[PDB]
């Protein structure tokens, strides 16, 4: 019973913390986007229309 | 930017840290109970400050935060509303449970799963603090169900005991029927007023809440254990003594009346529902007290005293005095928690025996526990200028000074006179008199944890009302000019309540025989409610479930209507279409029939 | 094992369409279903009349 | 088996006085009223009319079933007592120890060593146990559920394990 | 160790990834057959960018 | 703040001047001063790091502006080529109209708590604003059905002036 | 003898041979590897990593986008004294009412 | 899709052409990988359903169900590699073939663009399931269960085939897009009533309303654990997906014809939930519990309200994880005790303390406590139905009370109480059984943070 | 609570049997059946273990109580029930 709980807690953290520090890092390295009107004669990128940089990256990837 | 914004949430988030550490298992498997006690004690210290700017500044705020989900025109989001009721109820809840946590490491100094017990208490604790701090009805439903299920585990803590599960089942049962009114009030507000935030419901002037308020009343009735939906609370004793000391004193059963306090501004508009509160409140006081004074168990008497108080509590709502109801909530916390505090101390010391017939003589033997019991019992009656008189006596004076429904006024009066009766029964068969317990006496109370826990509650239950009543901003017009007899009646009714009770109690001291009384037979059997309404309806519903519902309908007819009839129809005729005798004479004769009939009457020829 | 079989399997082979089971089947069967049909339709018809004539008030009811 | 005249009245005595305690309380009363009931119990002690003795038992229980206290007093460690099955939550059966992990078993080597002595004893004693029963069982199966003792020498009593190795009432 | 042996044991692990690699190929090929009114809808009508030749592909 | 003040109009906040009478100091004031340079100042310092780091390399985003197209009132029947654009525009306006009620509801709740127990009298214009919004919403989409569509709005609406003109001709008589 | 069938087989205990067994197979080395793959690709890649993925999709249903147009629409309508949300979505000028 | 389908079918040779004992390892690893791909498809555009090709398209209703099926697929392999460990490789590999062949059919069923294409695989799930119940099922009644399960849904599904082809001859194409864009008022006439009956009864057999539910206690109980999950976690919701979709050309008629099934379902939930209180088999208890919660979804659709569908999809998927998990719970003790009678294995919390926990949130989730999706599903339907008629809360509200009574009854009778003395073949829970349950409970709580992904297309 | 060891038990037993005014203290014997050696009534014998029951704060089942007759076996019965092993 303890070993299984130890296995989950240790291993689920194995990817937990690197993503957790990653989410904070992007929030404290490049920051969040801010509102801006549509510039003249510029087509906005499909992924550019989103606030969170990870969200923008997710839009740049598969979607 | 005031601390009233961030701190009032900090005193909520810090309640969750001990829960998380248990998952990490870094939680101190040696001194976890002290970890919980100190954390709750700390949160009480944090819970102090929001009170101060409530008295000084008088500010009331509402917190809206992370948006769960946006539902068309319903923005269901996490929300915390710091109202006078919420901000006042936080410190008293933590202070009471911090004292209870102090008691637990004394009473539970031997339970092997003690760490699990403290884990449940915090989970219960955090569950109510969001129940009392809610702004949207759905989050108010978050804690409402959470406290019930948490109470289920806590009552069934001694899960080996069969009757503990049955009482645990009873608690979740009556809660569910009470819950039906909550979900009914849930849909009505969403359909008509188109929200669950308390701001919109009050804003949209739902002055015809006839059905929602009836559901709201039903929700309170199940949780606060009023007549009809109550015997779970008297039977919620299989759980350990600290459990009933925390949950079923003023920190689980109170939830029902506190719900009505939240919805007070629209409750006063309707008159039928509030009158029904006088009906339910008045009868609850008596039938609990009537079945209380004839109980030979200290824990049963104490729990019955609670249900009478909340029975008295909803009476205060019915006269459009909801703030005074909340005053009664805080004051009742200090008394009844110590009442269960005292019982837990004597029970454990006297070889975990609760039958009130086996105490006596502990007055000189147990001075401190005796002093606290005198403190609590006298507060319960309403000793002037004590924490009891600051709420109960004011309530009775306000009760008669209104358009009270005649019988409700009389019913509370006799109940409050009956309030002292079981209190005397406690002090009489307990310390006062000649002892009756087994010979080996191990009466010990000198444990520092037990002494400090009771003393902490003791000091509170003398100056609690003074501090609260003086510091609270006046939110209710008082009544100043009373005819003397009914302004004094609250004091006097307990004076006879003392007077006859001691007379009939010392009547047992008389050497002559005591005849069995049929009224006593009715009273001592909890008014026959469990013996009737718990084995008659359960049998009928469950016997219907198997004999007819699960047997006659499911696999006696439903499997017979469609499946077996079709199978039998195919069965019967497949015999008839597969039992040819192989005679070519019969075969070709049938050919003659078909060729004759086909060329004929069916008009295939044209 | 005998009890579990008796409460689950033996029930139908031992079944007999006596009028006692027949009437009790309809009484606990079609009976309640039609009874709920009557009350629900009666109220439903009562509601829709007031809605159509404009008697019922739902001015704040939007999220149906 | 059945309950003869003396057992029925003795049970009636035992249960009535316990009920009388819940009624009378205040020990001074208890001893006085016990003496009264005992006195009026003494007067009829021979009454060789067994029919009359049963007749005197009729209103005896009827009086009990009318005058019994609705909440009879029971010491907590009793059926219906407040401390009933309280510690049944913790009496884990002994056979569960066999599934302990070897590293976990290493924490208590001497006790596990003692478990081996008891285990090998129950393995040896089992054969003699069944032999005694079959060579002593009366015709037509066991008439009485009572088990026999270890009539031979150096022999364990029949069906000795579970009663002897039962979990203690206070395992904590 | 023993590349041939691990291939004999664990070579099957590639079929699903290449199937996914296959999977993306149709979605970037079947779309061409469904082009039709690409850059024809009124709502998303945008002027031809100066190096771009078509919209979404 | 970043959000527009006109969209969420917060009436001016009138604050009393602390003028105590008793000589003993206010525990509120002293504790808040302790709360000031224990939590707020470290929070302000930490945020300034974040804001200065965010402003060091700023990246922008805009808001998509879907150009309006002919709706289902001009799209000829059995022309799903134009119905799809018309249907999508109506569903897009559906969500926008849902947000309009969301905005008005938030203003309604905001005034209710802001005025405390003076809620009923101070902000009654908010209630009549929300009442008119919901009433028009009831004339609109409400009761379309689970599978709501721009066609169903046309049917529900067109049914309404049918009654309205029927009412109008009767009133004129 | 009715017939020649083996009796009921004994329910084997995976712990009896190797107490360190993870309840995944008979062979110890694959049990550890089965335990690795079920966890690693069960929680980290899908549960943990997927949760961050699913938590961080772009605007779902153009939700905040829908809110944004309301503000300017709100500011437009009340400033010029026109009811902030018209009763009929489809403009009656466009449609024709028969008879 | 031509994106998740190929990896699923390419997994079929992968199970066949693999090492002897590595079949479970390889199948489990890549099945989870398939799910990870499916997690992406969850995001949906506001109004237009996500269209991939002419044959396949996914809306915001298929996607929440689609990820569940893919995420389910590893769980049966985990839950079934215990009792089948004593079986030949060929039959072992064949079992993996049956499951993934089943999961392939659901993947192309939920995403089908054409109703006829939807029907073809909607029924095609019958064949691999019937193999699973009959072949590897461990009981005698499984033969009768297979016939009951097959004929019930097939006899209902045949009118759907006749109904669907009739729509083809009348309204041209039948894909889920043009049907919703070219909707016409179904004129109230006796023929259209029978058209309505055909277009609905097929799906309503799948999610068993009261009366047409006798195949659940037969199929689910006798089926193996891997089969037991799918017959209660996806195929019950298969009727749901069809019911949402097909209720697009039947809505001048649903209002008038909802009454007979609505009263049957509304009374059924009180009826079915009552069956639980006096049950004997744990597996039947869960199966009958599935009838009541699903019968709530029957009401959820037939009211046809934006809230009603909104709580419908939330309830079905929350139902799937919960009931599948409870079916694992029944399997764990059943393998260790070799009987399904509840009272036989009393007092199991003291022996297995983690299984006590895993059962605790299992029964708690079936309680539909807030904020667990079971609550956010049931509570949503309560409000929508209450607006439909006020007396609905009298029935469905009481159902929640009855739901609590048996849901704790199974927890109390088995886990709580004194342990059973004669049973001595109970071993410490394998890390597989515990890990299998964690992958059931954590996802359920994880979605609780964001119901936007679970609220369906009407969101 | 201190362990209720055997000698402490038997000290409590013969202390309350010698308490019985009908049982003379000087003739106390731990192994002496209450009738054939001492002389009493079974009506009195049942009263004895009721006194025992309150002495040790628990219930002696009547089926076992009737078999319980000797002061030493009195100590023996209470010892096993309270799992006293010394
Ligand atoms: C610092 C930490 C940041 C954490 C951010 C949050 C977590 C992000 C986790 C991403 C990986 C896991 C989720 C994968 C979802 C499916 C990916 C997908 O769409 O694949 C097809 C996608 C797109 O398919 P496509 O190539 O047909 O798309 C055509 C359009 N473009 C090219 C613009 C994308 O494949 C690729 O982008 C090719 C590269 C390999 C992709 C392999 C997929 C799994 C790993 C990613
Ligand atoms: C700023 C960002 C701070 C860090 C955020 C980290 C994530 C987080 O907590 O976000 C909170 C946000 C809160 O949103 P918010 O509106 O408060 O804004 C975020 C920014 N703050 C907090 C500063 C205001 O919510 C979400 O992101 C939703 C999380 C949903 C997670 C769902 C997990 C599902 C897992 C499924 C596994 C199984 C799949 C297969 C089966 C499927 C079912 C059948
Ligand atoms: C206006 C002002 C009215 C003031 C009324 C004051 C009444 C005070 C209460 C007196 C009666 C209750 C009482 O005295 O209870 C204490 C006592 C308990 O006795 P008992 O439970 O039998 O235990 C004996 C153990 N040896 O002795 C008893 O006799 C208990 C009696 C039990 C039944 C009491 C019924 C009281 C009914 C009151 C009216 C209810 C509404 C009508
Ligand atoms: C096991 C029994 C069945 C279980 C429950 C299934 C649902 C009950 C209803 C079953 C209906 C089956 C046939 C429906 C196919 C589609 C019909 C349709 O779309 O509607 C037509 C409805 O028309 C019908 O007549 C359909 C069939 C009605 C019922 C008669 C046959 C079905 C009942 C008996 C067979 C099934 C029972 C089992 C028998 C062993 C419209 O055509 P129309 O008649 O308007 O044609 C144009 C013009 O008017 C000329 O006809
Ligand atoms: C508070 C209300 C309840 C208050 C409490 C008392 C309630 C009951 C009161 C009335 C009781 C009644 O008189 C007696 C009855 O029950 S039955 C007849 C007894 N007649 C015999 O038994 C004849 C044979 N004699 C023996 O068997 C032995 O003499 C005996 C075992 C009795 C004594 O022990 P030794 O001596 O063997
Ligand atoms: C004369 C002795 C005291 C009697 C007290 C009776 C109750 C006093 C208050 C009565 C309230 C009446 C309200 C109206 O009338």
């Amino acid at each position: 019973d303890r070993r299984f709980l130890k296995l989950m807690r240790f291993y689920i953290l194995l990817t937990g913390i690197p993503v957790a520090i990653g989410i904070t890092l992007v929030n404290v390295f490049i920051g969040e986007a801010e509102l801006a009107d549509i510039p003249e004669g510029y087509v906005p990128e499909h992924w550019e229309y989103f606030k969170h940089p990870i969200s923008r990256w997710i839009a740049r990837t598969f979607y | 930017m005031n601390p009233f914004a961030s701190l009032t949430l900090t005193t909520l988030i810090i309640l969750t840290i001990p829960i998380m550490m248990s998952n990490s298992n870094i939680y101190k498997t040696n001194l976890y109970p002290n970890y919980v006690k100190t954390t709750v004690s700390y949160a009480f210290t944090l819970s102090l400050v929001p009170l101060l700017m409530f008295m000084h500044t008088g500010q009331e705020m509402i917190i809206s935060n992370w948006h769960w989900m946006t539902l068309q025109t319903v923005e269901l989001s996490l929300s915390f509303k710091m109202d006078y009721f919420s901000v006042m109820f936080i410190p008293v809840a933590l202070f009471v449970t911090w004292s209870i946590m102090e008691f637990s490491m004394w009473y539970m100094h031997s339970d092997p799963f003690i760490n699990r017990f403290f884990k449940y208490l915090v989970l219960f604790l955090i569950t109510m603090m969001i129940l009392v701090t809610a702004n949207n009805l759905f989050q108010l439903f978050i804690g409402w169900e959470g406290v019930g299920i948490m109470s289920f585990l806590l009552i069934g803590w001694w899960h080996g005991r069969t009757d503990a599960n049955t009482a645990a089942l009873q608690a979740i049962l009556y809660n569910r029927i009470g819950d039906i009114g909550f979900v009914l009030s849930m849909a009505w507000f969403l359909t008509h007023s188109n929200a669950w935030d308390l701001q919109q419901i009050f804003m949209l002037n739902n002055e015809c809440p006839n059905m929602p308020l009836i559901g709201l009343l039903l929700a309170a009735a199940g949780k606060s254990a009023q007549f009809g939906l109550h015997p779970w609370l008297p039977s919620a004793m299989e759980g350990p003594t600290p459990v009933s000391a925390l949950l079923h004193s003023s920190t689980m059963v109170v939830a029902g009346v506190f719900l009505l306090i939240r919805f007070y501004p629209l409750m006063e508009t309707n008159k039928l529902v509030q009158t029904m509160t006088l009906c339910l409140g008045a009868i609850t006081t008596l039938f609990t007290a009537l079945c209380a004074i004839t109980q030979n168990d200290i824990k049963k008497i104490v729990a019955f005293s609670t249900s009478s108080q909340l029975g008295l509590m909803m009476v205060t709502i019915g006269i459009n005095q909801p703030h005074l109801a909340f005053l009664h909530i805080c004051m009742h916390a200090f008394f009844k928690a110590m009442l269960f505090m005292c019982s837990g101390s004597i029970i454990h010391s006297l070889n975990d025996e609760q039958d009130i017939r086996k105490m006596g003589g502990l007055y000189k033997a147990m001075p401190f526990t005796t002093t606290a019991l005198i403190i609590g019992s006298l507060a319960l009656t309403g000793m002037p200028y004590l924490t009891g008189f600051y709420s109960k006596d004011l309530i009775i004076e306000a009760v008669n000074m209104s358009y009270t429904n005649a019988w409700a006024l009389l019913m509370t009066l006799i109940a409050t006179s009956l309030t002292a009766a079981y209190s005397t029964r406690i002090i009489f068969f307990a310390f006062l008199g000649k002892p009756r317990f087994p010979p080996l006496v191990l009466i010990n109370e000198n444990n520092p944890l037990l002494i400090n826990s009771i003393k902490r509650l003791l000091i509170g239950s003398i100056f609690a009302g003074f501090i609260i009543s003086n510091n609270i901003p006046p939110m209710t017009v008082p009544n100043t000019t009373m005819p003397l007899y009914m302004k004094m009646t609250a004091l006097i009714v307990t004076i006879m309540g003392f007077m006859l009770a001691l007379e009939l109690n010392n009547t047992t001291y008389y050497l002559k025989f005591k005849y069995p009384s049929q009224t006593y037979k009715f009273s001592n059997m909890l008014g026959y409610y469990p013996s009737i309404m718990h084995r008659l309806p359960t049998y009928h519903n469950l016997s219907m479930s198997q004999k007819s519902a699960s047997s006659l309908l499911d696999l006696i007819w439903l499997e017979t209507i469609l499946p077996k009839t079709t199978s039998f129809i195919q069965m019967k005729m497949s015999i008839m279409v597969s039992n040819q005798k192989g005679l070519i004479k019969l075969y070709f004769l049938s050919f003659l029939i078909t060729i004759m009939i086909s060329m004929t009457l069916f008009n295939y020829h044209e | 094992i005998r009890w579990t079989y008796a409460r689950s399997a033996n029930i139908y082979p031992n079944f007999r369409p006596t009028p006692k089971t027949s009437l009790l089947g309809a009484l606990f069967g079609i009976g309640p279903l039609f009874f709920w049909y009557y009350v629900f339709k009666t109220d439903r018809d009562k509601k829709e009349k007031l809605i159509q004539e404009g008697k019922l008030d739902q001015t704040f009811n939007i999220s149906y | 088996a059945y309950l003869t005249h003396q057992q029925k009245v003795l049970r009636l005595y035992k249960r009535a006085l316990r009920h009388l305690e819940s009624w009378c309380v205040h020990r001074d009363k208890y001893r006085y009223f016990a003496c009264l009931m005992r006195a009026r119990f003494d007067e009829h002690k021979n009454e060789k009319d067994m029919v009359k003795a049963t007749q005197l038992l009729r209103q005896a229980e009827e009086e009990f079933w009318y005058g019994q206290h609705p909440q009879p007093y029971i010491f907590p460690e009793s059926p219906g007592g407040t401390s009933y099955e309280r510690y049944e939550c913790y009496k884990v059966p002994e056979w569960c120890l066999d599934d302990w992990h070897p590293s976990e078993k290493a924490m208590y080597p001497d006790y596990f060593a003692k478990r081996e002595q008891w285990k090998r004893l129950r393995r040896e004693s089992w054969e003699r146990e069944v032999k005694q029963l079959q060579e002593e069982t009366p015709p037509g199966g066991p008439r009485t559920e009572a088990l026999p003792p270890a009539r031979k020498e150096g022999d364990l009593p029949p069906l000795w394990w579970h009663i002897v190795t039962r979990p203690r009432e206070r395992p904590m | 160790m023993n590349v041939l042996q691990i291939v004999r044991d664990h070579w099957v692990h590639i079929l699903v990834p290449v199937g996914f690699v296959f999977g993306c190929y149709l979605d970037r090929r079947s779309d061409e057959k469904l082009t039709a009114f690409r850059n024809k809808s009124l709502l998303f009508k945008r002027e031809l960018r100066p190096n771009e030749e078509v919209t979404w592909k | 703040d970043s959000w527009d003040k006109d969209v969420y109009p917060e009436p001016p906040r009138r604050t009393p001047a602390p003028a105590p009478q008793t000589s003993l100091p206010n525990p509120v004031t002293y504790l808040t001063k302790i709360f000031d340079l224990l939590v707020d100042r470290p929070v302000t310092l930490a945020r300034e790091f974040i804001e200065q780091q965010h402003a060091k390399n700023r990246y922008y985003y805009y808001h998509r502006e879907f150009r309006r197209v002919p709706d289902i009132t001009e799209c000829e029947e059995k022309d799903i080529l134009c119905m799809f654009e018309a249907e999508m525009q109506w569903r897009r306006d559906y969500k926008v109209d849902q947000e309009i009620v969301n905005i008005i509801q938030e203003r309604l709740k905001a005034c209710q708590q802001r005025e405390g127990e003076s809620y009923r009298q101070n902000c009654a214009k908010e209630l009549e604003q929300f009442t008119q919004v919901s009433k028009a919403f009831q004339d609109r989409y409400s009761d379309l059905g689970a599978h709501y569509s721009a066609r169903k709005c046309l049917a529900k609406q067109k049914q309404r002036m049918l009654a309205e003109r029927k009412a109008a001709k009767e009133a004129a008589a | 003898i009715r017939l020649q069938e083996d009796p009921d087989p004994e329910d084997e205990n995976l712990y009896e041979k190797n107490p360190d067994s993870h309840g995944y197979d008979k062979d110890p080395i694959v049990d550890l590897w089965n335990m690795r793959v079920v966890f690693f690709f069960g929680f980290s890649i899908v549960l943990v990593l997927g949760s961050t993925f699913v938590a961080y999709l772009p605007d779902y249903r153009m939700q905040e986008w829908a809110r944004r147009e309301a503000e300017r629409l709100v500011k437009y309508r009340e400033a010029n004294g026109l009811p902030l949300m018209e009763s009929n979505c489809f403009d009656p000028n466009k449609i024709q009412l028969p008879e | 899709m031509l994106k998740i389908i190929i990896p699923t079918t390419m997994l079929l040779p992968m199970t066949w052409m693999s090492k002897h004992n590595m079949i479970w390892i390889n199948a489990t690893v890549h099945s989870l990988l398939i799910s990870l791909i499916s997690l992406s498809l969850l995001n949906q555009l506001g109004e237009n359903s996500l269209n991939f090709s002419l044959t396949f398209f996914s809306d915001s209703l298929s996607a929440p169900l689609l990820v569940l099926t893919t995420w389910l697929l590893p769980l049966m392999l985990m839950a079934s590699q215990s009792h089948l460990s004593k079986e030949t490789t060929t039959r072992k590999k064949l079992y993996i073939t049956m499951l993934i062949l089943l999961q392939l059919f659901l993947i192309m069923t939920f995403t089908a663009t054409e109703l006829i294409l939807f029907y073809i695989l909607f029924e095609a799930t019958l064949v691999p399931t019937l193999i699973i119940i009959t072949r590897w099922g461990n009981q005698t009644e499984r033969l009768n269960a297979g016939l009951y399960f097959l004929f019930y849904t097939l006899a209902g599904s045949l009118p759907l085939l006749v109904a669907l082809v009739y729509i083809q001859n009348t309204t041209g194409s039948l894909n889920f897009l043009i049907i919703h864009y070219w909707s016409h008022p179904l004129s109230n006439s006796w023929s259209n009533i029978f058209m309505w009956l055909a277009c609905i009864m097929a799906f309503m057999v799948k999610m068993p309303l009261y009366g047409l539910h006798l195949w659940l206690p037969k199929a689910h109980v006798e089926a193996p654990i891997a089969g037991s999950m799918v017959l209660a976690a996806v195929l019950l919701k298969l009727g749901g997906y069809g019911m949402m979709r097909i209720t697009t050309i039947l809505n001048p008629l649903t209002n008038y014809m909802a009454y007979p099934f609505l009263m049957l379902s509304m009374w059924g939930m009180i009826m079915t939930s009552s069956i639980c209180l006096r049950q004997t088999d744990l597996k039947s208890l869960i199966a009958y519990s599935s009838v009541s919660h699903m019968a709530l979804v029957i009401v959820a659709i037939m009211i046809q309200t934006p809230w009603s569908f909104m709580g419908a999809t939330a309830l079905m998927i929350a139902h799937g994880l919960t009931s599948s998990m409870l079916f694992c719970l029944a399997n764990t003790n059943y393998e260790r005790v070799h009987s399904r009678t509840m009272i036989l294995a009393r007092g199991l919390q003291t022996l297995l303390p983690l299984m006590a926990t895993w059962w605790l949130m299992a029964s708690l989730t079936n309680l539909a406590l807030p904020p667990s999706i079971n609550l956010i599903g049931e509570l949503f339907i309560i409000t929508a139905s209450f607006s439909w008629s006020n007396i609905t809360i009298i029935l469905m509200g009481m159902n929640m009370m009855i739901t609590a009574l048996y849901s704790l009854y199974m927890l109390i009778t088995t886990q709580r109480g004194k342990y059973t003395h004669h049973i001595n073949n109970i071993k410490a829970s394998f890390t597989r059984e515990n890990a299998l349950m964690a992958l059931h409970i954590l996802p359920l709580l994880l979605l609780t943070l964001n119901p936007k992904m679970i609220l369906g297309p009407l969101y | 609570a201190p362990p209720l060891t055997l000698e402490a038990i038997k000290d409590r037993v013969l202390y309350v049997l010698k308490l019985y005014d009908k049982i003379d203290p000087e003739k106390l014997s731990v192994n002496s059946h209450f009738m054939k050696d001492l002389g009493l009534d079974s009506l009195d014998q049942v009263e004895i273990i009721m006194a025992m029951e309150d002495e040790f704060g628990f219930e002696i089942p009547d089926i076992d109580a009737e078999k319980l007759m000797c002061p030493q076996e009195i100590v023996d019965y209470i010892a096993d029930k309270k799992d006293v092993y010394e």
